[PDB]
RNA sequence: GGAUAGUGGCCUACCAUGGUUUCAACGGGUAACGGGGAAUAAGGGUUCGAUUCCGGAGAGGGAGCCUGAGAAACGGCUACCACAUCCAAGGAAGGCAGCAGGCGCGCAAAUUACCCAAUCCUAAUUCAGGGAGGUAGUGACAAUAAAUAACGAUACAGGGCCCAUUCGGGUCUUGUAAUUGGAAUGAGUACAAUGUAAAUACCUUAACGAGGAACAAUUGGAGGGCAAGUCUGGUGCCAGCAGCCGCGGUAAUUCCAGCUCCAAUAGCGUAUAUUAAAGUUGUUGCAGUUAAAAAGCUCGUAGUUGAACUUUGGGCCCGGUUGGCCGGUCCGAUUUUUUUUUCCAACGGGGCCUUUCCUUCUGGCUAACCUUGAGUCCUUGUGGCUCUUGGCGAACCAGGACUUUUACUUUGAAAAAAUUAGAGUGUUCAAAGCAGGCGUAUUGCUCGAAUAUAUUAGCAUGGAAUAAUAGAAUAGGACG
RNA sequence: GGUGAAAUUCUUGGAUUUAUUGAAGACUAACUACUGCGAAAGCAUUUGCCAAGGACGUUUUCAUUAAUCAAGAACGAAAGUUAGGGGAUCGAAGAUGAUCAGAUACCGUCGUAGUCUUAACCAUAAACUAUGCCGACUAGGGAUCGGGUGGUGUUUUUUUAAUGACCCACUCGGCACCUUACGAGAAAUCAAAGUCUUUGGGUUCUGGGGGGAGUAUGGUCGCAAGGCUGAAACUUAAAGGAAUUG
RNA sequence: GAAUUUGGACAAACUUGGUCAUUUAGAGGAACUAAAAGUCGUAACAAGGUUUCCGUAGGUGAACCUGCGGAAGGAUCAUUA
């Protein structure tokens, strides 16, 4: 007998922790990051702390014409799009991501749709 | 590709027999564990080889199974997947006259008419076997089969 | 250090060459013995005659197919559930197949001692 | 010695230094209740566990108690710590981790309903009680099914089918901006359920009504991996797409939007774990000269491993199960070409012979043999056994005298149900269920409810190959 | 002098070039290779004293004693530390001389330390053969170390033989290495880096995309320099081998 | 019993200090990363223009240079073949 090794490792304690589909938590700061190299662009997101956590992050309103949004008090729902330990992304350092909110979002809908 | 032209055999099957879905897939899976567990001879003939012998075997089945002889069933594995999908109302009644055709049937399946031998049979993929007795039973009464009756020469398979 | 696959991959070892076969460990009642199943099956020739310090009974004619290499193997269950399962190592079921386990009772083959039901170490398998 | 209902350092005393540990003590961690079993397994495995069932432990924290047969108790007290309520200011109360219900918490989970009918439980000879339990409400929450159309039709055909100088006999595919009838056909609503005298308005019938675009689809995708006619208008490295690869710098196969089309469909995303793929954690079953990976060099403890030798090899006796046809059967009772000669397999088991004790002395039985006191059957008497005179060893019980210690491997017993494997049966099929099935219908008959897996340790067994162990060396051997 | 060419310097001080002699510490040329010996690092002057070592030769003596090893340890280049001895050479730092756009260098030249040494630390290296140790088996030839025979080849031993010494030829042992099939590999290449479908002879060890890094922290070792142990956050989709062509 | 109370054994909890394990604040300091590039100088590659790397030790605006002693993972300018 014999011998334990690496790789995938149980400590685990993070930044969303829930593994959630989410994480509510209030809107502080509407931050249009800038693209990556080769592609270029104002890669609108927001910054946010997490209710639970209060932990503060920052990610992508990823939509295509939603900074709808955009209330620096309202309360998205945010929820990372696994890289999973990275960002996508031609978007630079964003962990989550947008999710829905002020509670209820298509993220555009009710209503109708809009679009995005 | 495999996978595509798959995806044009399961169509082709689709009406092969009548289905809209995945009852292809339904049938499928039913065909492993037939197979499988079957497959699962191995062995010898274990007194359970025995039991699960004329068993498994005893899967016939009427309008349902292969004809007469195994032993190796895997055979369905080849028919079943293309077999096992007749034998039910869903094929074979169209193959019986009354139904005009695969469509023009499941739908008396449904719609109350088309029943076997007493008691309607809505499910309309039951499972065929001693079937001459499937006839529209209808209890003015059940008109698309009671009168159309040009089954009454519908001598198939 | 393992009169085993020492001498059974000699046979095994030369075989691959081809040719007709050549001197081994020592003797070994086990040696001789695999060396024996071999031959009753077939495969090999006719174990041979030395006889030394611990070097006496045998060398050994090859003959045959034998391909390839008798299976030295280094642990030892069996059984039920087991014996079959390690026909796996079996270069495929439909006969073919020997498994020279070393059963409670005799020195045997995988179907030697299928015989009366049966069991116990692994030592070999042949073809 | 004291206590205990009772072992014991359980607690006392007195006395002695002990007990564990790298074969991992001790200590640290657990977003740890254990085991049923759950998920994805070619196999081998990963991963999961507080829904049910067992066993445990606790009702705010923490002690201590009365009660008693039984509790360290939750729906009982007592004090402390902690919250926290009504006060005539004096004092008095409390424990939803039981139903409902609220707050809070968060990614995250329903009603202040009805009931004893069932299943059962608790109290004494009844029929009392029971948010145990059962009905409902909420709830595509995971699962079984499965309609959103079915016909041929009339003609328009654009024509394809055998070509014939035949401009088309029309068997035919389909768009049909055109048109038939099917008093069809489910969801709403008088009747009534063998039904829980509340489910009663519930699946089940039934009768009353009911598709000219509504009685009706969705989610995503259309650069490749991926598979979708994919095109037409807007955008210009702006907006945005894009899991990765990459798209976009006026003519965009990836953004935007229409058309169309692809995929799955009452269901599709998206997140997030995991399992597989992954032989990228490898016993099966990895890699290591340069790609990640030999320690500078030898020593050497624990660990893991370690040459071959000792019983063979020959001979005899009873065996049924697969077999060449029914069969206790080897010169034949069947599967053969005939105007006789005609092949027996192989498989495994028990016993006993050979320089070969199985533990056993006292001696305790059988049914087997040495074999004959009386006899025999018939196919050529060793094809069969009634028979009791002398007289087998280990079966074999039980006191009484002795045994060298294990691995392994073989059936076996015993302890759980559901869980899964899997027989049985038309739950309408299915998922399930453990029902059911004959009739001959004034107290009738009838089968079920299987088997399987029981894996480590224990017990019990049969085996003596592979591997340890010990024995007679200054003989303190070994018998009777 | 001194290089590309100069310069800095030395120099009517007797340098630079010779002439006798002695002085000092390094260092062991040439032969030296096709390599000998060592656990490894590493080991070339003379003689001697001290104790070791493999291979060979026999079957001498034992009979299981063994094989590899986390722990723990002995040796471990060079620099570098401690203290003393000296102190030839070269030569970190440091100066200056040229050179450059720029020179803190590379080219001069002085010169500290150090280089040597003894008692004590340090325990790292491209510490190499980048290849673990033990035993097998798988295929040919040549060449340089101990043992066998024929000895022949020329001389010892000499008045001669023989022997002797080297020396030639056939063997074997074990050495260090070279040159070409099956078989292995991504290649290159490999006498193993070989065998096994894809176990298999026993074991020690290390690896699991790059980076972030051999960093943070902890404990230990040390005088110090440092050694040994050794993360995670985050961050990226390529970095990397071999080969083939520009 | 109630009062009441002597001693006990349990033993909450109070205080004060200790010890673990789990989090966490901070002037500032010092890395890194996104980094593609802006600015200085050319270290590596072509004997990269002083062959390159290995320690180790100094010295540096940055890359570096230099000193001992390694390795070719090489210079093939070739005393040997």
């Amino acid at each position: 007998n014999n011998y334990k090794k690496r790789l995938l490792g149980t400590a685990f304690k993070s930044s969303p922790f829930g593994g959630s589909s989410h994480a509510k938590g209030i809107v502080l700061e509407k931050l249009g990051i800038e693209s990556k190299q080769p592609n270029s662009a104002i890669r609108k997101c927001v910054r946010v702390q997490l209710i639970k956590n209060g932990k503060k992050v920052t990610a992508f309103v990823p939509n295509d014409g939603c900074l709808n949004f955009v209330d620096e008090n309202d309360e998205v729902l945010l929820a990372g799009f696994g890289r999973k330990g990275k960002a996508k992304g031609d978007i630079p350092g964003v962990r989550f991501k947008v999710v829905k909110v002020s509670g209820v979002s298509l993220l555009a809908l009710w209503k109708e749709k809009k679009e995005k | 590709s495999s996978r595509l032209d798959a995806e044009l055999k399961l169509a082709g099957e689709f009406g092969l027999k009548n289905k809209k879905e995945i009852y292809r897939i339904s049938f499928q899976l039913s065909k492993i564990r037939r197979a499988a567990r079957d497959l699962l001879t191995r062995d010898e003939k274990d007194p359970k080889r025995l039991f699960e012998g004329n068993a498994l075997i005893r899967r016939l089945v009427r309008v349902g199974v292969l004809s007469e002889d195994k032993k190796k069933l895997d055979y369905v594995l080849a028919l079943k997947v293309e077999d096992f999908l007749e034998r039910r109302l869903q094929t074979q009644v169209y193959k019986l006259g009354l139904a005009k055709s695969v469509h023009h049937a499941r739908v008396l399946i449904t719609q109350r008419h088309i029943a076997v031998g007493k008691q309607i049979v809505n499910i309309p993929s039951f499972m065929v076997r001693l079937d001459s007795e499937k006839h529209i039973d209808f209890a003015r009464p059940g008109r698309v089969a009671r009168r159309n009756a040009a089954r009454k020469a519908e001598a198939s398979g | 250090s393992s009169v085993l696959a020492d001498a059974l991959n000699a046979i095994n070892n030369a075989e691959k060459t081809g040719k007709r076969q050549v001197l081994i460990r020592p003797s070994s009642k086990v040696i001789i013995k695999f060396l024996q199943v071999m031959q009753k099956h077939g495969y090999i020739g006719e174990f041979e005659y030395i006889d030394d310090h611990r070097s006496g009974k045998i060398v050994v004619q090859l003959n045959g197919r034998l391909n390839k290499c008798g299976v030295i193997s280094p642990r030892f269950n069996v059984k039920i559930g087991d014996i079959e399962k390690w026909t796996a190592n079996l270069l495929p079921a439909r006969q073919f197949g020997y498994v020279i386990l070393t059963t409670s009772a005799g020195i045997m083959d995988h179907e030697e001692a299928r015989r009366k039901h049966v069991s116990g170490k692994i030592l070999g398998f042949v073809y």
